[PDB]
Formats: C-alpha cells, structure tokens, sequence
C-alpha cells in the first residue's frame, strides 16, 4: 500500500541503486529474474505471475553505467523502459545537466515517474540518489527536482547526496557543481542525507579492517543505512517511523534540512566474537565522532534533532536508559531551544546481510540519522573553494558557453552566504 | 443494559486495546472466534457492556479502530484475536499524519473523521442504553492527539449526556520520544480540559520503573507495559460488569472523584504487581493491597503525590473480602498521612468492592488518584512548549496545515490557567 | 504475640545468623523450605499456608556474604526482600559504614523494617548482630541504631557485639572502629552482650576436645546462648523473663550495660556420660573464669549483677540451693549497692542439639547475663591501643578521606576515657 | 560486581600479564577460546571481576596491552591463550623507546596514550561497579617505566576514587639489567609515590634465589619466575574472587597496610615452595606454611626484613583451614619475633581467608609485608643515580628529548626524602 519510488541519477545513484536493490531482494527473498519460491509490495510492483518489478527509474546521461545493468546478474529484474540513457554525458558540467543535455531527456523521466507513480495506491514518496559533484547528479537532479514538485508537491522527497570531501577531491569543478545543484535544489527538497566517501573509507579501514576498500563497499554500506530507514516501512515494528515522520522531526527551519546518518554496528569477522553488542553501547558508538559518515566534528558543533532507528533483537526500555545516559554527556551539547531531541524507531527485523559481504551478522544494529550546526563548517569550505577559483574566473567559459549566466553563479553564492548566515543565527542561545 | 462503546487510535491506542480486549475476552470466557467456552452464567450475564451478540452463538467487541497508517492494523488483524473484530469496525487512512497534530486534526483527519463518525453513530443506536465512550490514545503523535481530540468533540457535541473517557499515554520527563511531542500534548490538552469528563493520565518512563523495580523484570517488553495499563482499565468496568457488594459505576466515579469540571485528570494505579520468586512469601490480602497502592513508587503518572495533595481517591477492590477490614484500612491511611489530602474534601477516599476477582488471583485493588502533583506534569510541558515556541522551531510544519500562532498562543495559555488553579487549590485551606 | 526483629549485620552478624536461624527451625520443626509436617511465631510469620518465613533482616556493604545465604541450604527459608546488599564494602573503615557507603542503603534497610514491624501486633524489640571492628559491623550499625532511636524509641534493642581478643586480632584498625563505634551507638542502645573469639577458642578447645575449631563452631555456640534469651518468648517455663525484663535487671547506670554470656554445659558424648550434670555442678561451672566468652577476669573485678536463665529439667528448690552457695563463695564478690544480685529464669524445653554438632545433648543447660567491673580492664587496654596508634595519626587519612574529622577521633577518645572512670567509680564501696 | 582492569606495559608487562591471564583462566575453567568447560557453579559466579562476558558463552580478559614496539604484542598474540583477548586492547606503537623513560613519557608514549586513554574509558564504562586498575611494568625500561606512569597520572585524574595498585619490576642490587635504569627508576618512582595506592616491589634475584634454592630448578626460565608473580597476584585477589570466611579485598588490605599515604611500597611473598621430590617429605599445615613464609629467603624483594621492622604484614590463605589455628600461629611469630615488628602498632598481621585453594594444592599462603628494609632498595637507587648524575652521564639522551635537570633534582630529592620518612618510623618508639 505505503509505496516507495526510488530514482537513481547518474553514476553515484545508478552504483548505489545497484547495491540497494541488491540487498532489498536478498531481504525480500526475491531471487535475481523477480521471482520467489506481502512486506516486499512498497518497493515491488507485482506483474502477471509471479514475476516483480523495482519501483524505480534509473537514469544516466550516456549509456555506459546503465549498460552494464542492462547486460548484467540483475537483467531480467528490470523491466527496460525504467532504465533510461541518453547518448552523451553531462562532462561534470552542471549547465549540460540541468539546460543542454538534461532538457532533452526530462519529459521522458518524467512520463515514466507519472506510469509508475500511478500504479500506485498509497504513494508515500521519493528517494532521490545522486552526487553533488558531477554534471548529471548536480544539473539534472535540480530539473528532475523542479518537475516533481510541479506534478506532485507534497509528496515526501528524500535525497542521499555524496557531499564532496575537504581533502579527498575527485574533479576540479566539483566546488562548482556543489554550490549551484544546492542553490537550485533548496526550495524543492524537505530533507537531504549527506555523507562523505573519505569518512566512510576511513570506517572501513579502522572498523572493517579492510587494507584496500572499493566503492562497491562504500555502497554496500550505504545500502544498510537506506534499508534501515525503510524497514519501518517493509517490515512490522514495535514503534514506527516513516518517511514523513523525518521531515517533521528533523527539520527545525525549512532551509536547515542537511541531517547526518551514521550506522552501528560495522564489524568484521573477527571482531564480532570478541566484543558484546548491547543497545547501549551501539547508540555510544553512533554518538562518538570517528563512526560517523561525514567529514566532520560534532563536538565543535550542536544537535538540533536526533532520529534513531534501531533494528533487529531490541528493547524499548533498554533504548530509553541507553538514551538517558547520552544526555547527561557533556560532549554532545543539544541547542537551547529544544528540550526534545530524539525521535526512536524500533523494528523488529535484524539488518539482513549480502553473502559475501565484509560486515558481520548481528542481532542489533542502528541507523541515526541528526542534524548539526556542525554542516556550517562545510558550508564554509565549499563557500571558500567557490571564492578562490570564482575570484579567476577559472572555467567559467565553459559554464557560460553552455548557456549558463554569470549573474546566477553569484546568485548561487550569495544564497549559500545567507544559507550560512542562518546556520550562524540559529546556533546561538535564547537569550532571557 | 449499559453499553460502552469502545475507541482505539493510532499505534499505541490500537496496540493497547487489543491487549485490553484480550483480557476482557480471557474474563468472559470468549475464545480468538467469538465463541463463549467458559464455565459461570456470571461470565454471559452482562455481557452486552463491552460486546454485541451476533448469529450463531458469537460474541463481538463494541470497538472501533482508527489509525491514518494502515501497518498496525494489519499487524493486529493478523494476530491472535484480530479476528474477534467486526471487519467493518476497522476504519484506516493511507497517508498517516508524520507527528503532526494539525494533520491529525484538519487535514488527513478530517477526511476521514466523517466516516468513523458514521460507524459510531450506528453503534450508539444498535445500543439500549449507552453509558458512553472510552477512547485509547497518545498524546504525542498526530492521530492520537489531533484525530482523538477531533473525534472527542465531534462525539460530545452528538452526545453530551454520555461520559466521554480517555486513557492517554502522556509523554514523559527523561526521554524525549519524539521532537514535536510537546506541540501535540500541549494542544490535544487543550481540547480534553474542555470536552472530556476525566483522562487517566499513563506514563510510559512511569510503568518502566514499575516493570524494572517491582515486577522485577530486567527486560520489560511493550506488551508487559500495555497488559497493565489494560488490567487497570479493566478494574474500573469490573463493578458495572459483575455482582458486587458496594458497587460503583463511571458515572459514580466521575462525581466522587472530580471536584471541579476542569480537574479530571487521574493517576491511575494498580494492586498487587509481584515479582515470580516473591509472591510466595508475601500474603495478598487487604493489607498487602492497601500498603501497595498508596505510594509514588507504584504510580503510572510520572508525579510524586508527596510533592503535592490528594484531593480525591477512589480505590476499587476485586475479590471475596471482609468490607469492614477494606474501611478500616482506608481510614488509617488517611488518618496517619493527613498532610497529604487537602482538608476541605472530609474522608476524601471512596470504596468501591466488586466480588468477582480478576483470573488468577484471590483478590487485586485498582486505584484512580486525583492529586495536585500532576501540576508539574503540566508545567514541564508549558516549559518545553515555550522554548521551542519562541523561537518558531518546527511552526512551519504547522503553519503550512492552514494552523495560526494565535491557537498555539491560547492552548498555552490554558494550559498555564490549569495549572495556576491547581495551585490555588492545592495551597487552599 | 511477642515478636522479635533480629537484624545481622556485615559478616559476622550474618554468619552468625545463619547458626541462629538454622537452631530456631530445628527447635520449632520448621524444614529448610519453611514448612513444617504456635510458639515459632515470635520469631516466624506466617505466609500463605504452610510457610514460616523469619522476622528478619539481613545486611551487608558487599554482596559475598549474603551470596551464600541466596545460594545456600536455606535460600528458601528468607525471603528475597529482606536481603540487602550494595556493591562494595566498608573495607573495615567506621566512616565508610556510617557515611559514604552506609547512607546508599540505610533508608532502605529502615523500610524494609518498617514493613516487618507493621506486620507485629506485640513487637517486643530488636535483636542487632555484628561485630566492634569492621567497617560495616562499626559505622553501620552506630547510623543503623541512631535511626532506630529516632524512629521506634521506647521499643527495646539488644547486641550480640564480637569484642576484640587482647592478643589475638584480625584488622590492624580496629581499636579505631571499636572506640568510634562504642562512642557513637552508648546513648542509643539499652543492653549489648560481649563475646570474644578467642575465648570462646578457648573453651572449644579445653572443655569440647576440638584440635582445630572453625568459626563455625564459634558461631554455633553463640546461637546457643541466643536461643536461651529468646526460649523464654518460644516456648512455656515455670518462671518467665522476657527482654524488656533484662535491661531492668542487667543495666544500674544508664551508661554501664556492658554484661557479658556464659553458657553451661559445653561438653562431648565422650565426657557427658562420665557426668551427672547437677543444677549446682552446671551453675558452678558458668560461675567460675574458664567457661567465661570474655577474655577478663572476674576475680579482678566486681559483679554488679547477674541473670541466670535455666532450661530443662530443673527444679526451682535446687536453683535457689545452688544461688544460695554462690552467694557465700569467697571467689564471687559483689558490690556493696546491691543486696540481691540474680535474676533467675527456669524454663522447661531442653536446649535442642544441632545434627551434626560439636556439643553433647543434655537434659539442662543455663546462660547467665553478668554484669562486671572486669569489663573496665578492656575498655582500657582499647583505649591504649587508641592511643598509640592516634599519637602518630596513623591510618587516619582514611578515615578523614571518607568525610571524617579529626576531632570528633579526639571526642570518642575522651568519652571513653569517661567511660571508663565511670566504672572505676562505680567500683568502690559506699562511705558509712 | 566489583569488576578490576588489567593493564600490561612493556615487554616485561606483557609477558608476566600473558601468564597472569593463563593462571586465571585454569583456575575459572576457562578455554583457550574463552568458553568455560570447568565444573564448579564458584568459577562463574565471581567470573566478571575479571572477564566480560561476550555473545555466545564467551568470556574475554578485561585486559589492555600497551607497547611502544609490536613484537611482544605479536608474540603474545601467537602465543598460548593470545587469541582469547579483544584485538582491539592490543595498543601499539612503531618506534619502540630505547631503555629511555623521557621517550616513555614526553615523547613517544605522549603520541600514543590517547589511544590507550580511549580503550580504558570503554572498558571502565563496560563496568557496573569499577574496584580500579592493576598495572604490571618494570622500572627500569622506557615503556613500562615512562609510559606507564604516565598512563597511571591519567588514570588517577580521571578516577581518582578508584584503588590503583601495580606490580613493579624493580632493578637488582647485584646485576644491573640495563645501563640507564637507575634513572629510569627513579623518575618513576617520583611519578609512583604520589600517583599509586600499593605497589609490589619484584625483584628478580629473589627470584632466582627461590627458584634454584628452595623450587630446586636447576635451569629456570623467565615464564617460572614470572609465574611466582601470576601466583602472588591471584593470590591477592582470591579473596574478592571467591567465598570465604574472612573476605579481603584491595581497599581493607590497603587500609590494613598502608598507615601513612607515601608508605605503600610492598614485599610480595608466596608460600609454599616445594620441588618434584620435596614435596612428599612434609605435610603441608598452617604453620609450617607461616613459617615458610616468614623469612628472608621466601621473600620477593631482595631487601633482608631483620634489617628493618615490619610496619604491618597482610596474610591470605587459601583452602580449607581452622581460623582458631592460624589465629595462634599469627599471634605467635608477633610475641616470639616482637623486635621485627614496629612497636606504635599493636596487632600488626592482618588476615585473610578463603576457602577455594589454588590447583594442585590443598592450602596455600600469600603474604604482603610492608617493612622499612625497603628503605635500602631506594638508598641504592639513589646512591647509583648520583654516581651518573654527578658526571652528567648519558644526560643527553634525556635532555635531547626535552628534558631538564631541575626534574631530576627535585625527583631525587623527593626519592631521597621518603628514605629519611622510611628511617624515621623505623627508628621511633
Ligand atoms: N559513494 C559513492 N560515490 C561515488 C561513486 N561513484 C562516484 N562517486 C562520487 O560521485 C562524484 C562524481 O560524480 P559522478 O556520479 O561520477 O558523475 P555523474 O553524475 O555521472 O555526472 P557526469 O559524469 O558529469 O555526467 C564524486 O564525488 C565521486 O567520489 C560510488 O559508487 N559511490
Ligand atoms: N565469632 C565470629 N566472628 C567473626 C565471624 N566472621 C568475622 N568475625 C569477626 O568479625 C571481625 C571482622 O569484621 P567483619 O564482620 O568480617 O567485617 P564486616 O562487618 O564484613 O565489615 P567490612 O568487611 O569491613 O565491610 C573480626 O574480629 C572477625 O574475627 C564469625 O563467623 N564468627
Ligand atoms: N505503552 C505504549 N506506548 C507507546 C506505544 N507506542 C508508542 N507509545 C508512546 O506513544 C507516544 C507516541 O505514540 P505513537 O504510537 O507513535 O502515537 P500514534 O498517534 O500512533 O503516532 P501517529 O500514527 O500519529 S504517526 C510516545 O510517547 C511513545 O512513548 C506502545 O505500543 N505502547
Ligand atoms: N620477571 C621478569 N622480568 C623481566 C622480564 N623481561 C625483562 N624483565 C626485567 O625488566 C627490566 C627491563 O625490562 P624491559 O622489557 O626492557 O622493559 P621495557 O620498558 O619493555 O624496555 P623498553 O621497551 O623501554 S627498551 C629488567 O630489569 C629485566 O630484568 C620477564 O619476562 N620477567
Ligand atoms: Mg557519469
Ligand atoms: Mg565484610
């Protein structure tokens, strides 16, 4: 009944989407052709005879990504018409993706969203995966943004956006990308997850142990904490939190929408004998800085709101002491406007795990996800990096060429210079 | 012969009432079908309270299910005695209300609100004679609290003659279950100040230390917390349902235990919670009981009684027992803790004794206190109201439900005026 | 009717309990799981049906002791709430058990007793079990009993208290914990029974032919004497005396109720049956130094007064016979104050002998309650042992540690030192 | 209940600790996989002042091992039992500190102690009730000695309530091990007064001297020695681990033998001591085992107790045992003896008894003397250090690291006045 749209654009989305319905039919038992010797409905669509269709739509500016889809183990799981491609790419040019190239293809995304999103009896939302970086995850994402709230609204949007690195860059023009696809996007999005591909390499390597990660684990990873988010929603639970719930929770001020997830516990083989995982003391580990899946220190930050989803063999008493102990922390400082911080989600299925995998079964695992004053400082990075290269000029040619204005890029500027300002403003405490 | 017509709303007031039917159904001899397999006339002679006589010798709650989300329905038709309800009676949304009061109340609740209303309507009218409603809810998400305060005004408005009753799960002082919970309390307050007869106030943090200190359970689940909070809703119909000696009803309970119409807000509590290696050494009788209920520790309201006064009690004891004994008992705790009953309400405690024990047991006693204390409560409320307010935190997703600050501005505003009467009286000689 | 609260307090208030507690169900036919196949009541209530459960509380600052009793032969015979344990002990330190650990239980320790005395209609008073020298025997207690006076008041206490040897000892402080101890609990307490291990060593080894005596043994012949203050409430004598009685008879001076308990016959069935066991053989045998449980001499000293409770087959002519030679014994000095010096029970119950005991069965046995001025020899050897030790300050920084001043060492010094001139003068005879 | 943190540091650390756990382990019955396969209900009921329990009947030591280089680490690991501990409480660096306490200290374990801080807060956290921390280190090294002080320091500020004792390796009188340890040990020995509750002074000539003279081993190996030691500290914590008749544990023994704060430095004893032959010649009773353990030959520090007094002694024994008996034997080496034993402290012996024995024995005995022949031991150090320090030797080493000889001054200073503190209370009357 409660459906669940997901929409995987460009790279990033499309090898993420891989991971996710990868992990949602091992967790539905659907096997690799839709088929299976009533939870699964919200992310499956049921055709003719036992035969069940991805609610999803994936696409990507040139083929290449979605081909290997297309030839690939999952194949048959898609149905053709929701895996869309174009000829060329976006060049990690957000004006290619949001006017030149992505104009081309947007009705056509959009027609196949509106076929879909009619066999739908109880639509509950969106789940927009993309990047900040490239041209498609940053200029297309904003059109696509754009349409849907023109042929939906209020219809429950969520984006898990790969934030770029302080350090760990991957092109030039990222800072670019970033800044416009924010600006653009703002107004039309209600909550957005960022997480940071350094961070999480870093998990793996101290928590996982892994000597050499590849992003098919990063992605695997995020799969976790995306499945957590939803399982509320595919499985029965105890206490429940759904996708609208979030945005209530979370979302203090409109434009202040950037909650941080983190995911615990990331064990290995090894490491799961040797240690007991208790409610506790996973929350413990979530609230501490060095687990968590963004580049950044919440200790020189404040919690605005908590949301902890927990799964699996849990307790709801053992949750609220776990939780108790956690205020009293003198190094987690909440902001003074807001005596309730959490909201708690307990379902009762374990987090269901890939064969083959590099995490660890366990019977309990957690997913937070939290809103920080903490996300200022890479604001402030981003702002600075746009500042420096904007100052020369330096590949602006290439913006304009593709029929960009300038006067838009310090528009986006000056935007994220209030959006900052904001950040600044709700920080401090009530005064009298 | 006296109907109530029974009401659950949202996750929490479904998961407890399907408890509470359990029971209910457990006392009465009635089986998951409907089917009467027990073994006293006393068990079928009044019935018709809580359940309609279909075809075919089966028996059939008086409840409705209410609920925005369809999950927790399902999960309940699913389980064992889900199959007890009339199908018809289960009415539920497919959007849900995210945490919101104002979706609860004017918007996803109210396009669905006519359509409960319908069944309810019919439900009174298959009914002789109705007592009236009792509704099962939290305050603290957007059904329970904007829906149920809906539904209580719709209802009175159709029916005031009837006595309108709520067990509201309130939300508690260490915890934050979650972020808006205080906009939800603070307005569905609001509403049940001015249109319920009485609310027993249950506190989760409250039945936790019940379940970890005196029932002695390292692991409490839900079910545990909500199998409670349904022995004591039962305690309270135990007299209208069978014979008894000194018998009281919810009307009679209303009058003796509300002193003023605005002061209807109960701590409820319940006698003997034993642990399994400890009942054996303790004799359960009156005594037991009585040491038992008078105590903050016991109490499913998160307020000492010792930090303010009692202004009425009501006590209702199950079981074959000596009345006399039951007086005597009552009196000496008033007589000794004098200091905590206000002094212008004389023998402030009232007897209820019903002869029928609740199954196990040779004899229990279910408490409703209406103490000044539960001020605080009120207080902590406005407070958390007041800082999120002043600073427009969440307002937006309010606002953008059609909601103006000016309602935010005057639920507080009552809400302060509560509590400074409470006070008055409380300090009153 | 008449019932009596027994609380055992620290180790060897505990372990002495067990030996009571053990004698009382063998006396009354009361099996380890509280069953039995009227008179057990002033010591047993009753519970459900067919169950006898001990008025009684069980206390300690760590949770070992009180282990054995919750997993051992009479786990079944206490009832779970009346035994109360915190989590680290009084490690023999006076300040630990009367403040800084001793306040974490107190309260609770008072409403459980609360909640036994609600349950008597005839409540008689206390019977207090511990020890002078460790830290929860010490400062527990003192605090324990401070309450008890504020809150009951006119309802009698009595202690059963382990005097430390001369030459023998256990901790290096304990001159510390006893002179604190003594000096706080004095004004609080009707009546205290000494008794000293070495003593009883002694006795065990001479007079029961035992190589290598274990406390255990010590402890049974405690339970003994104890039986025989409470058999007078337990069972029907010809002549009655009832703990309210004692304090009136044993104590002439508010300060000066420090009697001591000797118990007769302690004998083996291989040197019982070369005996006949008179009235006047047993009394001799209690009244002369060598049977005595004090390591004092009352032929240094004066008597005061003396209660001699009988038990058995005794004719109260041959009590009177054997009192009235007594009385001419040169060895048996009286002070001049006190005209008539015994107080005499007779009762008819034979002490019951333990299965498996070190003691032979008889058909009469007596425990005298005597009060002496020998008693001063040991308040002074304390109080030099005080003051060695306190010349240098040594140890007190622990004792100040836990909240401790240095003048209040100073303050039960000179109380003591009162004490003990208080004796002295009650020594001498009175002019003309 | 009463849950106590083991802290190894250093080579000498590690390979002592290694043994420490094995020992442990036999005696609870456990497993070189950590279940437990022993028989008795007392190996569990006690378990968690040691182990944390694990998922799926595993228990792991709660132990931390700390090394400035990783081939001891990687021994251990390889070694018997070294997979039984958490991966994760193995902390090493990659420099190693060159026989250099500065390097310990300020440099080298500076880089490191952050991290070790973080696993000992968690385990501290793991614990309903933390007794403290016992440390096993040398003095004489750069590791166990610099960066073991350090970790106490911090230790200490942060729990500062919590008991902290340490087994300490200290330098031999006849063979120095290393060139620089008199420098070593006496900045630690600074850091030690101030920051520790009891330290257990081992020296390895004593050892030795045991191990060949009376043990009759021809060829002792280091892990022998070393579990003389393992014997000793189980032996100390028997008491807290077990049920007995007269229950000690650290804070009553540091009560019982610590009569003024800085005088805490102990002579560790064991008995008994007995070859493959020897053993059959002489019964093994209370008094022999007093007398075994009083005198020169029996004692662990190699420091002669007639050529001072004993200031307190503490004796635990283990096994089944009359108290009556060992009270006798206790009093009698005090009367016979009375010269040896300081005069302003009447009964001086404090005892302990427990009534599981150790494997293989029927009774055995641990003794804790704290006697101002100690005093010798710091003379020495003291008389070593000058003769280097006079000349300035190897002070570069030190200085190059940041050091400055204002340090060294004042921790000779203080060295040299708890000698005279030592003689003082030997010499009162
Ligand atoms: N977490 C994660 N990040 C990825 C993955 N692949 C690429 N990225 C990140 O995505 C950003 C690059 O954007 P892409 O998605 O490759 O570019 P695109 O959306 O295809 O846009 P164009 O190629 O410019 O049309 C960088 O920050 C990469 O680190 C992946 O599998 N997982
Ligand atoms: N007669 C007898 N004396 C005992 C027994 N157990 C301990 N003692 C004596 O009691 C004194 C020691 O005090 P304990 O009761 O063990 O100490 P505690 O009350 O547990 O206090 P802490 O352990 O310091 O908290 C010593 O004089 C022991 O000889 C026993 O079973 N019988
Ligand atoms: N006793 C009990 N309390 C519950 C349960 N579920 C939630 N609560 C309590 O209720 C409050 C929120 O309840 P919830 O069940 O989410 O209300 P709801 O109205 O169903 O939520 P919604 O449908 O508007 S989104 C919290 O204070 C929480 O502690 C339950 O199963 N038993
Ligand atoms: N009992 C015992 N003593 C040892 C052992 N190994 C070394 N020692 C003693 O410890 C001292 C030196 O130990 P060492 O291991 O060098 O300390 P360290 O801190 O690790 O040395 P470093 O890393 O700074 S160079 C010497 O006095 C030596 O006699 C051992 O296995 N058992
Ligand atoms: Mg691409
Ligand atoms: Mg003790």
């Amino acid at each position: 009944m409660r459906e669940c749209i997901s929409i995987h654009v460009g790279q990033a989305g499309v090898q993420i989407g891989n991971a996710c319905w990868e992990l949602y039919c091992l967790e539905h038992g659907i096997q690799p052709d839709g088929q299976m010797p009533d939870s699964f409905n919200t992310f499956f669509s049921e055709t003719g005879a036992g035969k069940h269709v991805p609610r999803a739509v994936f696409v990507d500016l040139e083929p290449t990504v979605i081909d290997e889809v297309r030839t690939g183990t999952y194949r048959q799981l898609f149905h053709p018409e929701q895996l869309i491609t174009g000829k060329e790419d976006a060049a990690n040019n957000y004006a290619r993706g949001h006017y030149t190239i992505g104009k081309e293809i947007i009705d056509l995304v959009l027609d196949r969203i509106r076929k879909l999103a009619d066999q739908c009896t109880g639509l509950q939302g969106f789940l927009v995966f993309h990047s900040f970086g490239g041209g498609t995850g940053s200029g297309f994402t904003s059109l696509l943004m754009e349409r849907l709230s023109v042929d939906y609204g209020k219809k429950s949007k969520l984006e898990f956006s790969i934030y770029p690195a302080p350090q760990v860059s991957t092109a030039v023009v990222e800072p670019y990308n970033s800044i416009l696809t924010t600006h653009t996007t703002l107004e039309h999005s209600d909550c957005a997850f960022m997480v940071d591909n350094e961070a999480i390499y870093d998990i793996c390597r101290r928590n996982l142990d892994i000597e050499r990660p590849t992003y098919t684990n990063l992605n695997r990873l995020i799969s976790q904490i995306v499945s957590s988010i939803t399982a509320s929603l595919r499985f029965d639970g105890a206490l429940n939190v759904d996708l609208t719930e979030f945005q209530t929770n979370l979302v203090p001020y409109p434009r202040i929408h950037f909650p941080l997830a983190t995911y615990a516990p990331v064990i290995s083989a090894e490491k799961a004998y040797h240690e007991q995982l208790s409610v506790a003391e996973i929350t413990n580990a979530c609230f501490e800085p060095a687990n968590q899946m963004v580049k950044c220190d919440p200790r020189h930050g404040k919690y605005m709101a908590c949301c902890l989803l927990y799964r699996g063999d849990v307790v709801p008493k053992d949750v609220n002491a776990a939780i108790a102990t956690i205020k009293t922390k003198r190094s987690i400082q909440f902001v003074d406007w807001c005596p309730t911080g959490f909201k708690v989600g307990i379902n009762y299925q374990p987090p269901t795990v890939v064969p083959g995998g590099d995490l660890a079964k366990v019977q309990r695992a957690v997913c937070m996800l939290s809103n920080t004053t903490a996300i200022a400082e890479a604001w402030a990075r981003l702002d600075h990096k746009f500042d420096l290269m904007y100052a020369k000029r330096a590949f602006v040619h290439w913006y304009v060429g593709e029929g960009m204005e300038e006067g838009e890029f310090s528009e986006a500027r000056e935007d994220m210079a209030a959006l900052e300002k904001d950040y600044e403003e709700v920080g401090v405490d009530s005064v009298e | 012969m006296r109907e109530i017509v029974h009401i659950q709303a949202g996750q929490c007031g479904n998961q407890i009432g399907a408890k509470f039917w359990e029971v209910i159904s457990d006392e009465h001899g009635i089986d998951p079908t409907g089917s009467y397999h027990g073994d006293s006339d006393l068990q079928l002679e009044r019935i018709n309270v809580y359940y309609n006589e279909a075809a075919g010798n089966k028996y059939v709650p008086r409840a409705i299910l209410v609920d925005l989300e369809p999950g927790t329905m399902d999960s309940v038709r699913s389980g064992p005695f889900g199959q007890i309800f009339r199908p018809d009676n289960f009415v539920f949304g497919q959007s849900g209300a995210g945490n919101n009061w104002a979706k609860g109340h004017y918007t996803e609740g109210a396009e669905l609100v006519d359509s409960v209303l319908d069944v309810v309507r019919k439900e009174s009218e298959s009914c002789d004679c109705l007592q009236g409603f009792q509704l099962t809810h939290s305050l603290g998400g957007g059904t329970g609290s904007g829906m149920g305060t809906l539904l209580i005004s719709k209802i009175r408005e159709e029916y005031p003659d009837r006595i309108m009753n709520t067990f509201s799960v309130v939300p508690s002082p260490k915890v934050s279950d979650t972020v808006v919970e205080p906009y939800n309390a603070t307005l569905s307050v609001h509403q049940l100040v001015e249109n319920t007869d009485e609310t027993y106030c249950i506190d989760n943090e409250a039945l936790y230390d019940i379940c970890f200190r005196t029932l002695k359970l390292t692991t409490p689940t839900y079910g545990d917390l909500n199998h409670l909070v349904s022995a004591t809703m039962s305690g309270v119909t135990t007299c209208l349902r069978f014979p008894g000696q000194l018998n009281a009803d919810l009307r009679k309970l209303a009058v003796n235990m509300v002193p003023f119409p605005r002061l209807h807000f109960f701590m409820p509590g319940f006698a003997p919670l034993t642990s399994r290696g400890s009942q054996q050494y303790r004799a359960l009788t009156v005594p037991e009981l009585t040491q038992q209920m008078f105590d903050a520790k016991n109490m499913m309201a998160a307020c000492d009684p010792r930090h303010g006064r009692y202004l009425t009690v009501a006590a209702v004891f199950r079981g074959r027992m000596s009345m006399k004994e039951v007086d005597e008992q009552m009196l000496n705790v008033q007589n000794k803790n004098s200091s905590y009953f206000v002094e212008w309400i004389p023998n402030n405690v009232k007897t209820a004794v019903c002869d029928i024990p609740p199954r196990g047991l040779k004899m229990s006693a279910t408490f409703i206190g209406n103490s000044t204390a539960i001020q605080e409560l009120f207080k902590r409320i406005s407070e958390q109201f007041t800082a999120m307010f002043r600073r427009k935190a969440f307002l937006h997703w309010y606002t953008g439900e059609g909601m103006d600050e000016m309602e935010f501005t005057e639920a507080e505003s009552n809400m302060n005026d509560l509590v400074s009467e409470y006070q008055q009286y409380q300090d009153a000689t």
